């Protein structure tokens, strides 16, 4: 009863044009009582593409605008497919870079719930042909709901609303068929959204149609107000309007910036990579020959462009002692990023994973980003606003980035990963400082993401000239939406997410981990309060590393005999032990650094076990030396945790692994090159690789193991017995 | 003294 009915009347006021002879009370009265069934913001994206609805008494043939055109545009087919002519029918609607809609007139649209049917129709049609058609809609979003219908139960659904065209069609519908079949498709959209829209015809809609149902009601019910923002973020004006009033709301922040302030927020955009010449002056004419002498290839704890950086210092100018020099190096040759420091330490800057004076002063710059960052995004010149990111699918989940690029055609995204990106996608967190478009613009080759982010009132954010805005840390997202969509005759993942507190994303977060406790502290027989598993999430694909934690020992519980689990993860919980599943970098989770002699000598990998904790460290978003999963990695590590026990049982006077025997090393003297090549790197490694394979789901990895590591197969089995039976 | 590893694939 309120500003909804006011645009009703603005938007009316300008698109709607009544010229009638009869008195023009009734009529005005007419349109405005069949329009009202519409959902508001079409009217308004007509007005957007310059549309305009007119009310015309006689021969609608013959108002101005339509008198040109041709012979055909003359004869249409009505919401039910039977030919008609247009000086006889009462409606139509124009095509072309000025559209007009043509409404005859009658005050029984009440009544001839057909007719009204009809206009629905068609103004259905401008709303898929004409609107949506400019921002590539609809798309893989309704295919799908088309393909429900067609290879469904009932073929009821598809008498109401798919042509023989459609109907006949072999397979399904896939993006290149939606693509050279656009009318059609864009024929069925109108026909469902008049059905919705005319109240009588809606219970056949859903009752013969209810995919179709559903996807217009939640359509005309909310996703069509994302629609006309999308609209609206093609216009040029809209696009310098809504930059402006930003730009003004942020104008005393931004004239009071200082100079440092400027400095700070230009550093946070392009990091400081190391110059070579400090690299040289702070070494030891000890350290600079090794230099030399040193293969810096011949190392794999160092990446290639680590090591490219690594290679040019020895062109200006191995053993034990030799690679502790590189593990300082890879420490020092590492750009100063800020960003890079929050996200790797999820937001816990005091970790001391680097050096004492660079933590220092990445705290000092953040803490003083923090205070610069003070004034929030609510305004008295704006609502909802939107603000745009284009994201790298690496960054959440390297795994599934692997292979989320159709192999053969790069515009195309891979369907299958897609479902599995979007599987247990509800929440997201941003520990670092999100950089943002004021408009959406088109991404790296690199980044098939594009986010489209609802700030709330109280987000605070700092402007940039360039039209981006910087946003606060720690900072709350809920996933709202996830979506293919095509933009630039390439496909990319649209992901609506709305801004919410931290703390609320946290809690969900907190609870979660609360019952994984209470659930498998049971089904193993451990004390109800034990602090078994812990969730360390401070990143932007949050909700998965927990959703994931539970289908990771749900496969660790049906591969690997229950007995062996409870002796071993009680050895575990016994040392204080922890089972981490964790998007920060390993090098800063405690049970790995609390430990640590050297801060140089820590380690970042998709897992890693920590005999001095007896906890496994798991790190969700990267990918392991080849490892199609999460899963497979918990169980090698689980290997390390077993070969741990094993040894200890041995002489408990020093714990020991069981991978150091005199035995086990003549083993892996003939055998450790029959698995994987990882796994031949030494025992330990090559007893949790081949523990792995066995207890694998593809029992195929499994006899790769008992027809290539005989002796091997048999000295872990023996060991599961020793440890079960003791 | 140490720990075990499992690293993953930058380039
Ligand atoms: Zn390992």
């Amino acid at each position: 009863n309120k500003t909804q009915e006011e645009h009703l009347k603005e938007i009316m006021k300008h698109i709607v044009k009544i010229e009638v002879k009869g008195e023009e009370a009734v009529k005005k009265e007419a349109a405005e009582k069949l329009l009202e069934k519409v959902p508001s913001d079409v009217l308004e994206m007509y007005k957007a593409i310059g549309g305009k609805i007119y009310i015309v008494d006689g021969d609608i043939t013959k108002h101005i605008s339509l008198e040109a055109l041709s012979e055909d545009k003359k004869k249409i087919k009505d919401i039910y497919g039977k030919d008609a002519l247009l000086h006889e029918h009462y409606v139509y609607a124009k095509e072309g870079y000025e559209p007009v809609l043509v409404i005859q007139s009658s005050e029984d649209y009440v009544e001839n719930t057909e007719k009204a049917l009809n206009v629905y129709y068609e103004i259905g049609k401008i709303l898929s042909r004409d609107i949506l058609s400019k921002i590539n809609q609809p798309y893989q979003k309704f295919l799908d709901v088309l393909n429900t219908i067609k290879n469904a139960s009932d073929s009821d659904g598809q008498d109401l609303l798919f042509t023989n065209q459609l109907k006949e069609h072999p397979t399904d519908f896939s993006v290149e068929f939606l693509e050279q079949n656009s009318n059609e498709v864009q024929e069925v959209f109108a026909k469902a959204f008049a059905y919705y829209i005319e109240p009588q015809h809606r219970d056949v809609l859903q009752l013969y149609a209810p995919e179709a149902f559903n996807y217009m009601d939640k359509f005309n019910e909310q996703e069509i107000n994302l629609s006309l923002e999308e609209l609206k973020d093609q216009r040029m004006l809209s696009r310098y309007e809504k930059w402006e009033k930003i730009k003004q709301h942020y104008q005393h922040w931004s004239d009071s910036l200082s100079e440092e302030g400027r400095g700070l927020l230009k550093k946070l955009q392009i990091p400081i990579e190391p110059k070579k010449d400090d690299i040289i002056h702070s070494l030891s004419q000890e350290e600079k020959e090794l230099l030399k002498r040193i293969q810096i290839d011949s190392s794999d704890f160092l990446s290639t462009e680590e090591k490219e950086f690594l290679k040019k210092l020895q062109i200006d100018i191995l053993s034990e002692k030799e690679k502790e020099f590189l593990k300082k190096l890879k420490l020092d040759i590492q750009p100063y990023d800020i960003n890079q420091r929050l996200q790797d330490t999820g937001g816990l800057i005091d970790s001391p994973s680097i050096n004492l004076d660079v933590r220092k002063q990445y705290k000092r710059d953040i803490q003083n980003i923090d205070a610069l960052l003070h004034q929030s995004i609510g305004s008295t010149l704006y609502n909802k606003i939107y603000l745009y990111e284009n994201m790298n699918i690496n960054n959440l989940t390297a795994t599934l980035g692997a292979d989320l690029v159709d192999s053969t055609d790069n515009t195309k995204i891979n369907r299958g990963i897609f479902n599995e990106f979007k599987k247990n996608f509800k929440y997201s967190i941003s520990s670092n400082y999100m950089i943002v478009d004021i408009n959406e613009r088109p991404a790296l080759d690199n980044e098939r993401l594009k986010w489209r982010i609802q700030l709330s009132p109280d987000t605070r954010a700092g402007y940039l000239e360039n039209g981006k805005l910087i946003l606060q840390r720690n900072i709350g997202l809920e996933i709202k939406d996830v979506q293919i969509i095509k933009q630039s005759e390439k496909e990319y993942i649209r992901i609506d997410a709305k801004v919410v507190p931290k703390s609320k994303i946290d809690t969900k977060i907190q609870e979660a981990q609360l019952n994984i406790n209470q659930e498998w502290n049971k089904a193993l027989g451990l004390p109800k309060y034990t602090k078994l598993i812990t969730f360390n999430v401070h990143n932007r694909y949050a909700s998965n590393i927990v959703e994931s934690a539970y289908l990771i020992l749900n496969e660790w519980k049906n591969n690997i005999q229950s007995d062996l689990i409870k002796k071993v993860t009680n050895y575990l919980v016994d040392g204080n032990g922890r089972f981490v599943f964790t998007d920060i970098t390993l090098p800063n989770i405690a049970e790995q650094y609390t430990h640590q002699d050297e801060i140089y000598e820590q380690v970042h990998s998709k897992g890693l076990y920590v005999p001095e904790s007896r906890s496994i460290l798991l790190h969700g978003p990267s990918k392991g030396v080849e490892l199609r999963n999460d899963s497979e990695g918990f169980i090698h590590c689980f290997g390390h945790a077993v070969d741990d026990y094993a040894g200890y049982l041995l002489d408990k006077n020093q714990s020991d692994l069981v991978t150091n025997s005199k035995k086990f090393i003549d083993i892996f003297k003939e055998e450790g090159s029959n698995l994987t090549s990882y796994g031949r790197t030494n025992e330990a490694e090559f007893f949790a690789e081949a523990f792995r394979l066995m207890h694998s789901t593809d029992h195929a990895e499994r006899l790769k193991v008992q027809k290539n590591a005989p002796k091997t197969f048999q000295f872990i089995n023996d060991q599961i017995k020793f440890i079960i039976n003791s | 003294k140490k720990v075990y590893p499992y690293p993953m694939e930058p380039t």
